[PDB]
């Protein structure tokens, strides 16, 4: 009555600490980190379509500022907008800036469809020294600066586009704010000016505001940009007695808008990944990440903790 | 753990047990040996890989969301935007913290339980031919050569073969 | 030494699959579905008060458009607004449309209290061909279209209502936007027009905007609707030199606003339920539902999964 | 499960056991029989119905909320409205997924445990008069007629009645 | 064969009820309440910096209303704003009221830096009977009421401040709305008036609105307050032809804005706590509280339940 | 609980046991006594204080948030502000409800388990010298004076001292 058989389990020299409900440091044999805390120093151009705006942010890209020609026809899942982007045209603002930028980014493409607007008497294609292309005075190539005729005339404009296509149209137009009354009359005869753009169910009316603004690229005037969306079976009416920065057409809107925009300085590389943060792409299978709340694509969920170890083994009690 | 085997009546683990999570260590007249137990090892591995696969599961496929970084304060709407994201992050961080604590608590109980099931399996095979020494070991009250030990490990041990010899050793 | 007693458990031929932490398909003897994935093809008029807007959405109901008379005095927990509703009056917009609609719906009743406004010199009760009732030219029956006297006069209006009641008042008023300068002078003499409505602590000033809009029911003009809330112990002042679409009184506001609105085409039936989705009412005790995020009342929580089985029995190992 | 009874040393369940969750199956000189055990069955049922009632509990009584469907994009405020609802839905879907997995894990452990408690109850009643055969069955080392079997099932079995007979059968 | 040893556990006469997954009332030996449901009847001035606005809310504090002098130089973690606060100056509104209040509160200090504005010809320091200090007609001491010269002149103002400091500046300015055309010409000659304030990248243009408002402290006019933020390296331009309520300088903005505001009538006492609700400070280690969703500082999380007992002992089965 | 000791085969607790959570109660020829068991008591206390410290842990350090009380309705933005806070509160209330139910379920299982580990420890010390009476008590089949009882309680009991006497009492 002397043989012995012992039942037991494995152990290693040094295991990993994990937390339970009861204990914040239990040593187990193996564990798996669930928080991704490393990123790639680059954005992966695959399998998502990235489009690099480079020196143009997406508003300037949409307006057609100098340097933004490379974004013509561009299609994207994620628009990569650079923080060191620069204004290269006439000084402007957008009253609902973030909303226009959201709509543009979400839509996911720059597909511009030109139209001819039969403007009456006024001179078209007004340019500026603040918006040089090649050198040589120019303007937003999606906009049309209307100024008075050589006979010093600017009559009421009353123009209509009807949408019989199968897609909603995005019209971008602007209103010019002169510095002085003299600047006003020199450009549009009348004083005050005014614009009214309307669809069947909506409208927008703007009174220009004359006054001295800070000098920006040798200009104290400002343009304020607006937009109008024209559904299939709807139509748009342009009404003005001055100061209208007219559109040269419309952007096409996808019925399904599934795209977005990411603001970062990170370079686009050659790797493959479906998850992008403003610090770079993540290449991981972990369920969580602490790298950035700004994340786009098929990503781990963002959390505050730097580490969360899942036990994948029994308690480690060596000897 | 709940069963008190691992870090319980099993004093420690075996660093020499390198081809299994659980196993047998014996001593008889021919010598000593350590062998892995496949069934118990596999049962523990399956349950843990099962947690793993349910864990490393789910999408989070998001594109157009909201702004989350701001140069200067704007007021009402920016406050809400920041408060929404901050609320989300706290709730998901709490989920992750609790999840890992629950899973780990459960993982330790599962591995402790599988250790105990192995011990109880062998106790039941041995019937009246052996006594629990209290440290996860059984004293076997009959000669048990290498074939006998192996029959215990692969579950073919027939206790009636040795019962007369073992009873006599235990009680007289 | 030969009798035997065996301890055991039940089993059935075929059990149900459920998920655990460790296993995504474990067979158990019985289980209970926790996600409601069936709805009724109707809305239950009990025990919640539903009010069917039919051809009038809630804005048109509040303004008093033709066809909306059935909503007079109406009281609701949930306002049922139909997607095939139609405009039947003068073409209008609401600058803060969703906010007015929210306030109306939340308040939960259409209790209109008429008041007489002692308007000076101007002609009242202006009507239109775009707003036919019975045929015969009419208007929003809660609004009063003020136009110039027959002596071609429209003097400054300066009218005040004081609130000495025990409830907050909702005043709805509008501003007319003519198509041409001729239309402007033909209706209100002056040019420009203008309206200022104010309480002790708030105000709203509107300059009319003249211009051609798309033709809607033979009209190119537009009315823009606004609102003012007058607390007990406060008062409201109407100031105009033209274009004011005056109120005929005020709506009563409940101190406690507990109601809402549901947009759906689903017919109201005869069943009993306290939970309504835009797809119909739910009749269930389950804690979750995957039918619609749009849910009103005493409802299961909405989730993405189509099924979640709770084990209500042991593992099933038959033979 | 954690105790290794159900789908463990109990090889399978009994489709013939239709008036209980747990029970007894015996063989003696008079014949065989299956009978339900009420106490263990009721303990399992109570715990499960208890989960059920705590689960099918809570309100969610909501009226005026926010818009959730949109014809066309508007920008900033609509983005936030969509992001808020999307965040809510993901968090509640996660809650439901985790809840059911936890409850089910626990339900299986509770039913496995109740099976084991029943077995251990009977082991303790039998004392030295019987031996565990290893499959959830006890070999009884004395004549045990229908009255004797029933006294075991309703907990009135007095082991001292049979101890002399059983000891002699076990060890000689 | 006769000695006995029994293994057992403790018990008490009466234990505490707790909930589990399976049971909503299990008696255990001890338990710990996790929901804090008691508050102090006071706010603790330590270790957070509280600043009591007393009779001035934070907007009035920023403008410099009579009675608000005690808030000069004030620095706070939490601004304590009282519900019984009173307007003591010229009747005003703020178009984006909550946003201005948020920005002020968040910034966490009232550090005003005076500047001299070289206004041309117009008379400065206009005061009013609605804004008495000491008795004797006064105004917001951070604002400068510009009125026409004694020679009945109000020329175009064109003034510029440049920011070469290391902090962003907050400029608060206003626009006056006269009751009548006579009031307009009596104060600013011209009719209409107008203001344009602009930075390099933003602007704000306001047309005054003439009309009778309810009488408030003997006035039917109103001032509308606006604000402009000037980043380092930016500049601000003031443009007006009338009605400008000019600033006397700017407020300093912290780069890091970490403060907030709490609206409550609760008195500040002498206790120590880092968690404040609108009902008073909490002094607790519990993880949750049911006292108020309005909580500031280092607080328990707010929940709906009045009690949640954590078992800290085994089941209690006495005898 | 899962192990069926507390409120199980241990019929009730001892109100007289005031310096421990678990302990021993004996009867021998010299008299009776109750003594606390330190190791099992401390193991339960540690696990519970451990939950406590992980629970009474975490910040929630928030300053500038959003408005949450409103005099009068405003519409769209106020609706969203109310819906966001209402969503947050419901999610955190659910977290708290579930947390406490899980912790309590687990606490009861931990204390039941520690009771069972103590019982099993003593069973293993006694070997063949004693029999389980079924109520958490062992019948000791040899004279066991106060020193003998204490050697059991502090784990120095040597079963071979008494084995001959106990075997003879059990089986003859
Ligand atoms: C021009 O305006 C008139 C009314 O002023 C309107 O009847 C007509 O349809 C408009 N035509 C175009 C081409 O816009
Ligand atoms: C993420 O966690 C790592 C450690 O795993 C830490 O070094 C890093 O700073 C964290 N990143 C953050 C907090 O953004
Ligand atoms: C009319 O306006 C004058 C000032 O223009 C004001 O004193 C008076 O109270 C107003 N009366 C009414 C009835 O609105
Ligand atoms: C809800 O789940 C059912 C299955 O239970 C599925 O058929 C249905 O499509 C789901 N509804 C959705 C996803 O809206
Ligand atoms: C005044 O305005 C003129 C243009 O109208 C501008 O050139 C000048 O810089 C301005 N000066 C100041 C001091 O604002
Ligand atoms: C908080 O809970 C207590 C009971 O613990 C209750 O009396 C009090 O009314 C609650 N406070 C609320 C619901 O605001």
């Amino acid at each position: 009555g002397n043989p012995v058989i012992c039942m037991g389990h494995h152990a290693v020299a040094n295991g990993t600490m994990v937390k339970t409900l009861a204990d914040d440091q239990v040593e187990v044999v193996t564990a798996q980190e669930l928080v991704e805390s490393q990123n790639l120093p680059e954005l992966c151009p695959s399998p998502l379509r990235l489009v690099d705006g480079q020196t143009c942010d997406i508003i300037n890209g949409a307006l057609g500022s100098p340097g933004c020609d490379h974004l013509n026809g561009a299609e994207w899942d994620v628009f990569i907008e650079r923080p060191n982007a620069v204004d290269t045209c006439y000084p402007f603002d957008v009253p609902e800036y973030q909303s226009l930028r959201s709509i543009l980014a979400n839509n996911g493409k720059f597909e511009f469809i030109a139209e001819e607007f039969q403007w009456n008497t006024v001179k078209q294609n007004g340019k500026s020294g603040a918006c040089k292309r090649a050198n040589v005075n120019d303007f937003f190539n999606r906009l049309n600066w209307l100024v008075k005729s050589d006979g010093n005339a600017y009559p009421l404009q009353n123009l209509t586009k009807i949408n019989n296509g199968d897609y909603a149209r995005l019209y971008i137009w602007g209103v010019h704010h002169p510095s002085t009354d003299t600047e006003q009359t020199n450009l549009y005869k009348n004083n005050p000016g005014g614009v009214t753009v309307s669809t069947k169910t909506s409208q927008t009316s703007v009174v220009p505001n004359i006054g001295s603004r800070p000098l920006v690229r040798g200009q104290s005037g400002r343009v304020s940009f607006y937009w109008t969306i024209v559904e299939p079976g709807d139509l748009i009416v342009f009404n003005t007695i001055g100061n209208l920065i007219a559109p040269r057409g419309h952007y096409k809107l996808n019925n399904q808008k599934k795209s977005t925009i990411l603001n970062t300085a990170i370079p686009i590389g050659s790797c493959v990944s479906k998850c992008h943060t403003d610090k770079g792409s993540l290449s991981t299978t972990k369920p969580f990440q602490n790298i950035s709340r700004i994340a786009v694509g098929d990503c781990p969920r963002y959390v505050k903790q730097g580490s969360l170890k899942l036990a994948t083994g029994m308690r480690n009690i060596p000897e | 753990g709940l069963f008190g085997a691992i870090a319980g009546f099993i004093e420690n683990g075996w660093q020499g047990l390198i081809d299994g999570w659980y196993g047998f260590r014996h001593q008889n007249a021919e010598g000593t040996g350590t062998a892995a137990d496949l069934k118990s090892t596999q049962a523990a591995i399956d349950q843990i890989n099962g947690k793993l696969n349910r864990l490393i599961e789910k999408t989070n496929d998001k594109y157009h969301q909201i702004e989350k970084e701001f140069e200067q304060v704007e007021g009402r709407i920016q406050d809400l935007e920041k408060y929404v994201e901050d609320t989300k992050i706290d709730l998901w961080s709490y989920n992750a913290e609790l999840l890992v604590a629950l899973e780990n608590q459960h993982t330790i109980d599962v591995t402790d339980s599988e250790m105990n099931k192995l011990f109880e399996r062998v106790r039941r095979q041995l019937r009246e031919n052996a006594e629990d020494k209290g440290n996860g070991c059984f004293e076997i009250f009959h000669k048990c050569d290498n074939n006998c030990i192996e029959s215990i490990r692969n579950g073919t041990y027939d206790h009636d073969i040795y019962r007369d010899e073992a009873i006599n050793n235990r009680f007289q």
